[PDB]
C-alpha cells in the first residue's frame, strides 16, 4: 500500500485561499480533508515520505504578512489534524528550529484568545512549535520583557486551562526549563509556583482539579526530561508536598495516575543510574497497585519495574516478595492483576531471582484460569491476559536451565488457555506467549506442531478450537489427560449453556483418542457429580455422561463390540438412576427443572442409540412417563426454548421406540403399541395447542414397524385434527404440526402396493392429497396478525415431500388433476408479496420442476416452464428480492393454465401495503403487458380472467381492495386504449356493475377511495358507461364523510383536466368554475345546490 | 378549502422541443406523480414509461431535483406555487 | 492491556534508531552526512546550529542529528543526549595541531550518564590527504584501548570518495541489534 | 429519582451527544461553568435524571465519552460546553477500528472496553435509583457501531434488569462512500434486535433529502444533519426531563411504547423543521402542528407510515397551548363526519404537554411511532448486504480477525425473520 491521495491532497491544500471566504465550502473541505487523512490512522507511517512537502504548504501561508485570520485558522486546523493523525513527537522535528523562528512564533502566540472555543487549535500546535524552536544551541541573552519571562508566563497560563492546550503548555514547560541557561535562572520560581498551586487547589472544585492535573503533568514532564544532579535537591520538598495532597484518597483517576507517575519519577531520580525516601515511594506504589482503574495499576507496575531496575538485589527481592504478597485468597481481582503486571514488568528486564521460581510459578497456575462468578457474568479476563503477558515475559526473564522443571506446568498451562477459554484476546495472548517461548527456549513438546495448527487466524474461531485444534493438540500423550481433567473440572461447571455444550462436544471428540482414560477415570467422577445441588453442574454432568457413552458405543461399534465392553456394572447401574434420582428430588420442577428436562432427554436418545441392556425394566417406563410429562406440559415453558425442547423430546421418543420397543425383527409388542397410540390420539383433541402440537410431532416421529396394522387410524386422526373447526379457528400451529407429522409419516412409511393399513398406497394417497389441498387454503387472521401463513409454508414442504416419494416409487399413483392443482397452488404462493414465503415457494417450484429421477408426471407446460426457468439461473436468482422475483414470475401469466391462480396471487402484491413491492409489481406488470398490448385477444382474455377473479372474490376484503387498486393503476397507465374506441364495451360494463355493488353502502374510506378512483378512471370509455360513472360519482359526492366528498371532488377535477372530450367547450369552463368555487367539506345543505347545478350542467340525472 | 386553495400553478417546459411555447397549468397539490405522468402522456401522446419529470423552484435557479418515486404527491417534494416543471423523454 | 497492544509498540520503537554525530569543526561531519544520503558536497558552509536527517537503511529508520563543531556550541550538546543509541565521532587525520583536544571532548561524553548504553563509532576522515595519520596511529593518539565501559571500533573513511562509510554502518547496526532483544 | 447514564461512541455519536447536551443545558437554565441560572421551577424538577449535584450546587452531565481516535475527543472537550464535562470520563485511543466492525468489536474494542467498564460502573454507582443506559452511535463504521454493540452486550451481562436505549443513525450512500457500509448496518442489527429494548432509527438519507428539498440548502453538511438529530433527541426526551400528565421515564416509556419484545424500532419526527442558521418562525397552532407532524416530509426515517399499520403512537407538545385543546383536536381528528378528519391516525395515540418550549420556537410537537413501515428501511440494507455476502469478498477481514460465516448467516436469518414478522403484522386486523 502507498499514499494514493497524493495529487488529491496536494490540490486540496492548494485550494485554500478560495475556500475560507464562505462557510459551507469551508466545512465541506474540512470534512473531505478529515475523511482523507483518517484512512491512515492505523498505518500512519505511509505518510512519512509525503509529510515533508505537505507541511511546507501549510506553514508558508501562516508566515505570510498578507493572510487573513480565517486562512491562518484553517491552516492551523489542518496542521493539528495532520499532527493528531501522524504524531507530534514524530512531526515536530520537521518544523523550523533556527534562532530566527523564536520571536515570530512566541509573539504570534500572544495574538490568540484563551476564551475562543472556535479558533482553539491555533492555541495548541503553537506551544509545541515554541518548544521545538527552544532546542537551538544559542542563548537568549544574545537575542534580547525578555523571551524567557514571556515563555514562563504563557506556560503558567495554559497549564491552568481545561482545553487541549494544557498538554502543549506542559510540553513547552518541560522543554524550556530543562535548558542550560534556563536551569540556573527560571526553575525554583516555577517549582514554588507549582507547590503553591498544589497546596491551593482541591479535588471538589472543577477549576482546582484542572489546575492540579496541569501542575502534576508539568512536574512529571520536568522530572522525566530533567537532570538527575539538579532535580534531586528539590525532589525532597516536592515529595513532601505531594504526600499531603491526599491523591490516593481522591475520586479522580487522572489525578492518581499523574501522582503515581510523579512519585515513580522522583524515586528514579533519587537513585543512581539506599537513600531516604525510597521506602516511602515503594510503599505508596504497593498501596496504589490495588486500584480499580486499569491505567493506574499499569502505571504503578511500570514504576515498580523501573525502580527495581536500578535498586540493589535485596531491595529487588523485597519488592518481589511484596508483590507476591498481593495474591492471597482474601485479596481481590484488582490486586491479582496489579501483581501480575508488576511481575511482568520485573521479568521484562530480568530482575527476578531463581529462588522465587518455586512460588511465582504456582501463582501462574491459579492466574491463567481465574474464574469467579460474580452474579450474572464472571470476572477474570484481565487476570488471564496479565497471566499470559507474564508467561510471555518469562521467555526472556529466566533461562531454560532454570525453567526446565516448569516446562510441563507452563507448556500445558499455555495449551489449555489458548484452546479452552471464552475470550478471543486471552487465547491470542496465550498463543503469542507460547510462540515466543518456543522461539526463545524451544523446550516445549511439539512446539512447531502446535504453532502450525493453532495459528493467529485459526485461534480466532472458538468453535474450531474445541474440535479440530483441540483433538490435534491432544493427539500427543502430553495433552491427553490434562485436557480432559480441565474440561471436567472447569469448562463443564460453567454458567453458560453454550460453553457447556462446546465442552461436551470437545470431550466427545477427544474421547476417541483415549478410550481407556475416558472410561475408567473420567466416567466415575462425572457419574457421581450428577447429584450436586447446583443445576448447571448437574446439567454439565448429564451432558458429559451422555457424550462419553455415545463415544464408547461408537468405539465398540468399530470392533463389532458393545458399549458395556468399556462401561462396568457400576456405570450402567448409576446411568439408570439419573431420571429416578431427579424425579425423587423433584429436580424437573421449576424453571431450573426445565434444564434437567433438556438434560435427561439427551440422555434418553444417546442411551437409545447404544442398545443398552434396559429392555424389560422400570427405567424404560420412567423415561416414557418423563417424556409424556414434558410433551404434555409444554405451555408452561418460555416461547424461546419451546421448539428446541420439543424437538429433543420428539427425537428421544423416536429413538426409544426404535430401540427398546421391538419384540421381534419387524414387529413390536401389541400391548405397548395399543397403549401408546390410544393416548397419543386421544390427546390430539386436547384444548391446549402446545400439547396438541407435541403429541402430533410425537406421532409423526414414530417408526414404520410400529405403525403396522394401525396406520389408517393415525392417518384419520391427523386428518380430523387438522381442520378449521368453529371452536379452534386460531389454531395455526396445531395444523402446521399436524401437516408436518403427516409428511414425516408419508416419508418414513414409503410406498407399498396392497397395504393401506401399513404403508401408503392407492387407497389412502387420494385422502392424503385431499387433506393437503384443503389445508393449503388458509388465510386466517387475528390480533397477532396473518399467522395463517405459518401453516401455508408447512403445506408446501409437504406437497413436495410426497411428490418426490411416489415419483421414485410407483409414479402412476400421481394423478393429473392433483398435480395440476398442486402446481397452481405453488404458483399462487410464489406470486405472494412476502419475501421469505415467496422464496420458499420459488425454491419448491424449482425443485419440483428440476427433478429428473424420474421426472414427476403431468406438469402443465413443462417445456415452457423449463425455458422460462433455466437451470443455471437458480442460485443466482434472489427470489427474496422483489426486483429479482417479480419480473421473473410475472411471465407465467402468458400460459393459459398459469393465468388464473398466478393473476390471483399477483393481485395482492400489485394492490398491497408496501411501497417497494407495489412499485416492483407494477413495473413487472407493465413490462409484461407491453408485449401483449396489440393483439386484442390477449387483452380480452386478461380482462375476462380479471373479471372472473373479481367476481369469485367479492366482499373478501382480503382481495377486493387490492384488485381495485390494481385496476386503478392499470387504468392510470392506460392498458385498455383499444377498448375505448367502441361504445358500451363488455369489460367496461361488467366492471362498472361489479364495482358499484362492491363499495355499495361502504363505511371503509379504504375501499371507498379505490372505488372513487376506479369510477373516475373509467370515464374514458364513452357511451352509457361514462353516464353511469358520472351518475354514481354525483350520487356518492353527498356522502356523510367530508373527506370522501373532498377526495371525490379532487378526483373529478383531475379526471376532467386529463380527458378533454368528457365535457364540451362552453360547458367545461363553467363546470371548472363551479368546482373551484365550492366547499366540498362544509354543510351539505349548501353543497346540495352545487351538486344539483353540476348535474344539470353535465346532464347527470337529478335523483 | 374551495378546491382552489390547493391547486399549484406551474409552468411546463420542454427542453427537448424548444419550438413549443410555454403553458401554465393549475394542478392539485395532492395529485400523485403517476396522475401527472398519465396526463402528460395523454396530452403529448408519449408513453408513460418514457417520461421523466422534474421540478425547479424560482428561489433556487439552476437546481433540478428529479422525481423518481411515482406514488408520492407534489406536496411531498416541497413543490411551491410558481415552480417550473421540466419533462424529458 | 495485553500482548496485542504492548508488542505492537515495542516493534515500532525497535525499528526507529537515533545517532548523534558530534565532533569539532573542519572535521567532516556535514560532508559525511550528505554523502551518506547521496547529495552534493561541493558547497558546505559552517552549520550554525543543528540539523536532522532521516534515512532508511536495511529497514532501520535512522535519524542523524548533526550539530556544529564550534566552541560556543560545545556548551549546549547536552540537549541531544536523550535516547541516544550511538555516538559517531569524526577525527581529522590531516591536522595534528589539535588532536589532543579531540580526546578531551571524547572523555567527557563517555562520562555523561544519559549517553550511557550507546555505542561509539570513530571515523578518521581526510585519509586521502597526505600527512593524514593512519587508523593505527589514530588508535593510540585518542586512547581507544583505555575505554572499556562502552564499545568502539576505529575505521578510516573519506568524505570525498565515500569509502568505508557503509561498511561501518553495518557494524554499527549489528552491534545495536545484538543487544536490542535483551539489555541485561 | 431515576438517573440516566449517557454513553457516546464514534465521531457522529459523540457529536450528536454533545449537541443534545448543549441543547438541554441551554433549555434547563444551566450555563457552561455548570451553575444554574434559570427563571422557573420546571427545570430543576427532573434535572437529577440527567445531572449530578456536586460541591457548590453545580450540576454535572453523566455522559461517558468513549472512542478510538483522540481528534474528536479534543474537539468536543474544547467546545462551548466542554469544560462542564468530566475529563475523567474521556476514554479514547489512537488507532480506530478503521471502518471495520471486526477491528472495532474484537481487535481494539476489547482492549478499551475493560477500562470503559470501570467508568461505567463508577457512573452507575452514584445513581440512587439506576434506570439503565442510553447510547448514541451510528451504524456505518467499525469503531462506533462495534464499540456500541460491545458495550451493549457487556451492559446485558452486568446490567440485565436495566433499560437499554440506542439512538442509532443509519448511514446513506448519499453521505458516505465506503463499500463495506452495508455490513456495518447488518451485524449491528443482530446486536440491536437481541440486546436492546428501544431503537430510535435516524436515517441519514431522509435528513439529507429534507435538507436538500425543505431547507433548500446548496450543500447540506454534518452540522446541518447534527442540528436535526439534536432537535429530535431533545424532543424525544421531553417528558423525561420535564413534568406533565405523561410521566413516562425510560422504563415506563418502553413499557408504554414497546408492544413487542423483538419489534421495537421507532420513527421519531419533528413538525417545526428549523435550520442550523436562524430559528425565528411564526407560532403555529395546535391543529396545524398535529397535521404537519404526521406528514412523511417531517419524518426522520425514509419510511411512509401511511404504507403500514400503526402499533403505538405518542405526541409530546411544548408551547403556549392547552392539553384540553390537544384532546378536543384529537377527538375531532378521529371522526369521519367532521371536516377535520384525516387518515394515518389511529385511536391509540397518547398526548402530553411541556410547560418549557424548545429554544427558538414557541409552539412545537414531537411524534414517536412504531409503525411497521420501518421494515422498508431494513430491506433497503438487505439488497446492499447479501449482494456482497454471496461473494465473500471483504469477509476475509472479519474471518481472519475473529468473526465467522456462522455469525453472518445467523444475522441474515435474524434479519429475514424480522422482515417476515414485520410484513405479517402489516396486515394485522381483528373484529
Ligand atoms: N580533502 C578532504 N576534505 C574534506 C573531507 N571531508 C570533508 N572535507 C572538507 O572539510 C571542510 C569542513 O567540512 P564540514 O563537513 O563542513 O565540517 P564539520 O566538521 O561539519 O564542521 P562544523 O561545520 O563546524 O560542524 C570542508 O571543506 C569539507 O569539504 C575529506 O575526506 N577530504
Ligand atoms: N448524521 C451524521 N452522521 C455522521 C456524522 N459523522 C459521521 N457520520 C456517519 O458516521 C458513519 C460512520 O462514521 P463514523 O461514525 O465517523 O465512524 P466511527 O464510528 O468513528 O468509526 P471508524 O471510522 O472505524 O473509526 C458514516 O456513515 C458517516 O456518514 C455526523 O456528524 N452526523
Ligand atoms: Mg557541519
Ligand atoms: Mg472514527
Amino acid at each position: 500500500e502507498a499514499f494514493g491521495e497524493s495529487a488529491e491532497t496536494r490540490a486540496l491544500l492548494g485550494r485554500l485561499r478560495e475556500v475560507h471566504g464562505g462557510g459551507a465550502e469551508r466545512e465541506v473541505a474540512l470534512e473531505r480533508f478529515r475523511v482523507i487523512m483518517d484512512k491512515y490512522q492505523e498505518q500512519p507511517h505511509l505518510l512519512d515520505p509525503h509529510l515533508e512537502w505537505m507541511m511546507n504548504l501549510l506553514l508558508d501561508i501562516v508566515q505570510d504578512q498578507t493572510s487573513p485570520a480565517s486562512l491562518v485558522h484553517l491552516a492551523f486546523k489542518f496542521l493539528y489534524i495532520i499532527t493528531k493523525v501522524r504524531g507530534y513527537k514524530t512531526f515536530l522535528r520537521l518544523f523550523p528550529h533556527e534562532v530566527a523562528d523564536v520571536e515570530p512564533v512566541l509573539d504570534l502566540v500572544t495574538i490568540q484568545n484563551p476564551k475562543d472555543h472556535e479558533a482553539w487549535e491555533t492555541r495548541y500546535m503553537l506551544l509545541l512549535w515554541l518548544s521545538v524552536t527552544c532546542l537551538i544551541p544559542f542563548d537568549f541573552s544574545r537575542l534580547d520583557m525578555s523571551i524567557m519571562d514571556r515563555i514562563l508566563q504563557i506556560a503558567e497560563s495554559y497549564l491552568i486551562v481545561s482545553d487541549k492546550a494544557r498538554d502543549a503548555a506542559a510540553v513547552l514547560v518541560s522543554r524550556f526549563i530543562t535548558r542550560p541557561d534556563v536551569k540556573q535562572s527560571k526553575m525554583a520560581e516555577f517549582l514554588d509556583w507549582s507547590l503553591c498551586n498544589l497546596a491551593r487547589s482541591s479535588f471538589q472544585t472543577m477549576q482546582g482539579v484542572i489546575t492540579m492535573d496541569g501542575t502534576l503533568q508539568a512536574l512529571a514532564q520536568i522530572f522525566k526530561h530533567g537532570k538527575r544532579e539538579d532535580c534531586l535537591p528539590y525532589a525532597a520538598t516536592v515529595l513532601r508536598c505531594l504526600d499531603g495532597c491526599r491523591l490516593p484518597e481522591s475520586n479522580q483517576t487522572l489525578l492518581r495516575k499523574l501522582g503515581v507517575k510523579l512519585v515513580q519519577r522522583l524515586g528514579l531520580t533519587f537513585l543512581k543510574p539506599v537513600p531516604e525516601g525510597v521506602e516511602r515511594v515503594i510503599e505508596q506504589l504497593l498501596v496504589g497497585l490495588k486500584d480499580k482503574d486499569t491505567v493506574v495499576r499499569w502505571s504503578a507496575a511500570k514504576g515498580i519495574g523501573r525502580m527495581a531496575g536500578r535498586l540493589p538485589r535485596a531491595l529487588a527481592d523485597d519488592v518481589v516478595g511484596s508483590v507476591l504478597d498481593c495474591f492471597s485468597f482474601q485479596e481481590t481481582d484488582k490486586a491479582w492483576h496489579g501483581g501480575c503486571l508488576a511481575l511482568a514488568e520485573l521479568g521484562r528486564r530480568g530482575l527476578l531471582l531463581p529462588s522465587r521460581l518455586v512460588d511465582v510459578v504456582a501463582v501462574i497456575l491459579k492466574a491463567l484460569t481465574y474464574d469467579e462468578k460474580r452474579g450474572a457474568c464472571s470476572v477474570g479476563t484481565n487476570v488471564r491476559d496479565a497471566a499470559c503477558y507474564v508467561c510471555w515475559a518469562f521467555a526472556r526473564a529466566y533461562e531454560p536451565q532454570e525453567l526446565k522443571p516448569f516446562v510441563t506446568a507452563i507448556s500445558s498451562a499455555l495449551v489449555i488457555a489458548a484452546v479452552f477459554d471464552r475470550d478471543i484476546n486471552c487465547r491470542r495472548a496465550a498463543s503469542a506467549a507460547f510462540q515466543e517461548n518456543v522461539g526463545r527456549q524451544g523446550t516445549f513438546p511439539h512446539g512447531i506442531d502446535i504453532l502450525t495448527t493453532a495459528d493467529y487466524f485459526a485461534v480466532g474461531n472458538r468453535s474450531n478450537c474445541f474440535l479440530v485444534i483441540s483433538v490435534f493438540i491432544a493427539g500427543f500423550p502430553e495433552y491427553t489427560q490434562p485436557m480432559i481433567d480441565h474440561l471436567v473440572t472447569m469448562k463443564i461447571s460453567h454458567w453458560d449453556g453454550v460453553i457447556r455444550e462446546l465442552a461436551a462436544r470437545a470431550l466427545h471428540n477427544l474421547a476417541q483418542q483415549a478410550p481407556e482414560f475416558s472410561a475408567t477415570q473420567v466416567f466415575p467422577r462425572l457419574l457421581s457429580m450428577t447429584l450436586s445441588p447446583d443445576l448447571h453442574m448437574r446439567h454439565g454432568s448429564i451432558l458429559a455422561c451422555a457424550e462419553v457413552a455415545y463415544a464408547l458405543y461408537k468405539l465398540a461399534a468399530q470392533e463389532n463390540r458393545p458399549v458395556t465392553d468399556h462401561l462396568d456394572e457400576q456405570a450402567v447401574q448409576g446411568l439408570k438412576q439419573i431420571h429416578q434420582q431427579l424425579y425423587d428430588r423433584q429436580l424437573y420442577r421449576g424453571l431450573g427443572g426445565q434444564l434437567m428436562r433438556q438434560a435427561v432427554c439427551v440422555l434418553i436418545e444417546k442411551l437409545s442409540l447404544s442398545k443398552m441392556p434396559f429392555r424389560g425394566d422400570t427405567v424404560i417406563d420412567g423415561w416414557q412417563w418423563l417424556i409424556n410429562d414434558t410433551l404434555r406440559h409444554l405451555h408452561l415453558i418460555s416461547s424461546h426454548s419451546r421448539q428446541q425442547m420439543k424437538d429433543a423430546a420428539v427425537s428421544a421418543l423416536a429413538a426409544l421406540c426404535s430401540e427398546y420397543y421391538m419384540k421381534e425383527p419387524g414387529e413390536a409388542d401389541p400391548a405397548i403399541q395399543e397403549e401408546l397410540i390410544t393416548q397419543y390420539l386421544a390427546e390430539l383433541r386436547n384444548p391446549e395447542e402446545m400439547t396438541r402440537c407435541g403429541f402430533s410431532l410425537a406421532l409423526g416421529a414414530l417408526p414404520g414397524f410400529l405403525l403396522k396394522g394401525r396406520l389408517q387410524q393415525v392417518l384419520t386422526g391427523l386428518r380430523a385434527v387438522t381442520h378449521t373447526s368453529p371452536e379452534d379457528v386460531s389454531f395455526a400451529e396445531s395444523r402446521r404440526d399436524g401437516l408436518k407429522a403427516i409428511a414425516r409419516i408419508c416419508q418414513t412409511v414409503g410406498v407399498k402396493a396392497g397395504a393401506p393399513d401399513e404403508a401408503v398406497c392407492g387407497e389412502n394417497v387420494s385422502q392424503i392429497y385431499c387433506a393437503l389441498l384443503g389445508c393449503m387454503d388458509d388465510y386466517t387472521t387475528d390480533s397477532r396478525g396473518d399467522v395463517g401463513t405459518w401453516v401455508r409454508k408447512a403445506a408446501m414442504t409437504s406437497l413436495m415431500d410426497l411428490t418426490l416419494l411416489l415419483a421414485r416409487s410407483q409414479p402412476e399413483l400421481i394423478e393429473a388433476h392433483t398435480c395440476e392443482r398442486i402446481m397452481c397452488c405453488v404458483a399462487q404462493q410464489a406470486s405472494e408479496k412476502i419475501d421469505r414465503f415467496r422464496a420458499h415457494a420459488a425454491s419448491v417450484f424449482l425443485t419440483l420442476l428440476h427433478f429428473d429421477s424420474p421426472p414427476i408426471p403431468h406438469v402443465p407446460h413443462r417445456g415452457e416452464l423449463e425455458k422460462l426457468f433455466p437451470r443455471s439461473d437458480v442460485a443466482s436468482v434472489n427470489w427474496s428480492a422483489p426486483s429479482q422475483a417479480f419480473p421473473r414470475i410475472t411471465q407465467l401469466l402468458g400460459l393459459p393454465t398459469y393465468r388464473y391462480h398466478v393473476l390471483l396471487g399477483l393481485v395482492v402484491s400489485l394492490g398491497g401495503l408496501t411501497e417497494s413491492t407495489i412499485r416492483h409489481s407494477t413495473q413487472s406488470l407493465f413490462e409484461y403487458m407491453k408485449g401483449i398490448q396489440s393483439d386484442p385477444q390477449a387483452l380480452g382474455s386478461f380482462s375476462g380472467t380479471l373479471l372472473q377473479i373479481f367476481e369469485d372474490n367479492l366482499l373478501n376484503e382480503r382481495v377486493s381492495v387490492p384488485l381495485l387498486k390494481t385496476l386503478d393503476h392499470v387504468l392510470t397507465h392506460g392498458c385498455f386504449d383499444i377498448f375505448t374506441t367502441e361504445e358500451d364495451h363488455p369489460f367496461a360494463v361488467k366492471l362498472l356493475a361489479l364495482c358499484k355493488k362492491e363499495i355499495k353502502n361502504s363505511k371503509d374510506i379504504q375501499k371507498l377511495l379505490s372505488g372513487i378512483a376506479v369510477f373516475c378512471e373509467m370515464v374514458q370509455f364513452p357511451g352509457d358507461v361514462r353516464r353511469q360513472a358520472l351518475l354514481q360519482l354525483c350520487l356518492l359526492l353527498c356522502h356523510r364523510f367530508p373527506l370522501i366528498r373532498k377526495t371525490t371532488a379532487s378526483q373529478v377535477y383531475e379526471t376532467l383536466l386529463t380527458y378533454s372530450d368528457v365535457v364540451g367547450a362552453d360547458v367545461l369552463d363553467e363546470v371548472v368554475t363551479v368546482l373551484s368555487d365550492t366547499a366540498w367539506d362544509a354543510e351539505l345543505a349548501v353543497v346540495r345546490e352545487q351538486r344539483n347545478r353540476l348535474c344539470d350542467l353535465l346532464g347527470v340525472p337529478r335523483p | 378549502l374551495m378546491l382552489k386553495n390547493q391547486l399549484l400553478t406551474l409552468k411546463i417546459k420542454y427542453p427537448h422541443q424548444l419550438d413549443q411555447k410555454v403553458l401554465e397549468k393549475q394542478l392539485p397539490g395532492s395529485m400523485t406523480i403517476q396522475k401527472v405522468k398519465g396526463l402528460l402522456s395523454r396530452l403529448l401522446k408519449v408513453p408513460v414509461s418514457d417520461l421523466l419529470l422534474s421540478y425547479e423552484s424560482p428561489k433556487k435557479p439552476g437546481r433540478e431535483i428529479e422525481l423518481e418515486n411515482d406514488l408520492k404527491s407534489l406536496q411531498f417534494y416541497s413543490v411551491e406555487n410558481g415552480d417550473c416543471l421540466l419533462v424529458r423523454w | 492491556m495485553g500482548l496485542l497492544t504492548i508488542l505492537k509498540k515495542m516493534k515500532q520503537k525497535e525499528r526507529e534508531l537515533r545517532l548523534l554525530m558530534l565532533g569539532l569543526d573542519n572535521a567532516g561531519k556535514t560532508t559525511i552526512l550528505k554523502k551518506f544520503n547521496g547529495e552534493d558536497i561541493d558547497t558546505i558552509s559552517p552549520t550554525l546550529g543543528f540539523n536532522i536527517k532521516t534515512l532508511e537503511h536495511r529497514g532501520f529508520k535512522l535519524n542523524i542529528w548533526d550539530v556544529g563543531g564550534q566552541k560556543s556550541l560545545r556548551s549546549y550538546w547536552r540537549n541531544y543526549f536523550e535516547s541516544t543509541d550511538g555516538l559517531i565521532w569524526v577525527v581529522d587525520s590531516a591536522d595534528r595541531q589539535r588532536m589532543q583536544d579531540c580526546q578531551r571532548e571524547l572523555q567527557s561524553l563517555l562520562v555523561e550518564e544519559r549517553l550511557a548504553g550507546a555505542t561509539l563509532l570513530i571515523f578518521a576522515n581526510k585519509q586521502d590527504l597526505p600527512g593524514a595519520l593512519s587508523s593505527n596511529a589514530i588508535r593510540e593518539v585518542l586512547e581507544l584501548d583505555s575505554i572499556r565501559s562502552h564499545h568502539w571500533c576505529i575505521q578510516g573513511c573519506s568524505a570525498v570518495t565515500g569509502e568505508n562509510l557503509l561498511p561501518g554502518i553495518d557494524w554499527l547496526l549489528d552491534d545495536i541489534s545484538s543487544r536490542i532483544f535483551t539489555a541485561d | 429519582m431515576r438517573e440516566i447514564v449517557h454513553i457516546q461512541a464514534g465521531q457522529c455519536g459523540n457529536q450528536i451527544g454533545a449537541k443534545f447536551w448543549e441543547v438541554i443545558s441551554d433549555e434547563h437554565g444551566i450555563d457552561p461553568t455548570g451553575t444554574y441560572h434559570g427563571d422557573s421551577d420546571l427545570q430543576l424538577d427532573r434535572i437529577s435524571v440527567y445531572y449530578n449535584e456536586a460541591t457548590g450546587g453545580k450540576y454535572v452531565p453523566r455522559a461517558i465519552l468513549v472512542d478510538l481516535e483522540p481528534g474528536t475527543m479534543d474537539s468536543v472537550r474544547s467546545g462551548p460546553f466542554g469544560q462542564i464535562f468530566r475529563p475523567d470520563n474521556f476514554v479514547f485511543g489512537q488507532s480506530g477500528a478503521g471502518n471495520n466492525w471486526a477491528k472495532g468489536h474484537y481487535t481494539e474494542g476489547a482492549e478499551l472496553v475493560d477500562s470503559v467498564l470501570d467508568v461505567v460502573r463508577k457512573e452507575a454507582e452514584s445513581c440512587d435509583c439506576l434506570q439503565g443506559f442510553q447510547l448514541t452511535h451510528s451504524l456505518g463504521g467499525g469503531t462506533g457501531s462495534g464499540m456500541g454493540t460491545l458495550l451493549i452486550s457487556k451492559i446485558r451481562e452486568e446490567y440485565p434488569d436495566r433499560i437499554m436505549n440506542t439512538f442509532s443513525v443509519v448511514p446513506s450512500p448519499k453521505v458516505s462512500d465506503t463499500v463495506v457500509e452495508p455490513y456495518n448496518a447488518t451485524l449491528s442489527v443482530h446486536q440491536l434486535v437481541e440486546n436492546t429494548d428501544e431503537t430510535y432509527c435516524i436515517d441519514n438519507e431522509a435528513l439529507y433529502d429534507i435538507c436538500f428539498r425543505t431547507l433548500k440548502l446548496t450543500t447540506p453538511t454534518y452540522g446541518d444533519l447534527n442540528h436535526l438529530v439534536s432537535a429530535t433527541m431533545s424532543g424525544v426526551t421531553t417528558c423525561l426531563r420535564f413534568p406533565g400528565q405523561l410521566n413516562a421515564d425510560l422504563r415506563k416509556l418502553a413499557v408504554n411504547m414497546v408492544p413487542f419484545p423483538r419489534l421495537h424500532f421507532f420513527m421519531p419526527g419533528f413538525a417545526p423543521l428549523t435550520s442550523r442558521g436562524s430559528q425565528q418562525y411564526r407560532a403555529l397552532t395546535v391543529p396545524e402542528l398535529t397535521q404537519q407532524v404526521f406528514d412523511a416530509k417531517n419524518m426522520m426515517a425514509a419510511c411512509d407510515p401511511r404504507h403500514g399499520r400503526y402499533l403505538t403512537v405518542a405526541a409530546v407538545f411544548r408551547g403556549r397551548m392547552s392539553m384540553k385543546e390537544v384532546d378536543e383536536q384529537m377527538l375531532n381528528v378521529q371522526n369521519k363526519n367532521s371536516s377535520y378528519f384525516v387518515e394515518w391516525i389511529p385511536n391509540n395515540v397518547k398526548t402530553a404537554v411541556c410547560d418549557i418550549p424548545p429554544r427558538g420556537l414557541k409552539m412545537a410537537v414531537t411524534f414517536i411511532g412504531n409503525s411497521t413501515a420501518i421494515q422498508e428501511l431494513f430491506k433497503r440494507i438487505s439488497e446492499q448486504f447479501t449482494a456482497m455476502f454471496r461473494r465473500k469478498a471483504f469477509l476475509h477481514w472479519y474471518t481472519g480477525e475473529g468473526m465467522d460465516e456462522m455469525e453472518f448467516t445467523e444475522a441474515e436469518s435474524n434479519m429475514n425473520d424480522l422482515v417476515s414478522e414485520y410484513q405479517q403484522y402489516q396486515d394485522a386486523t381483528a373484529e
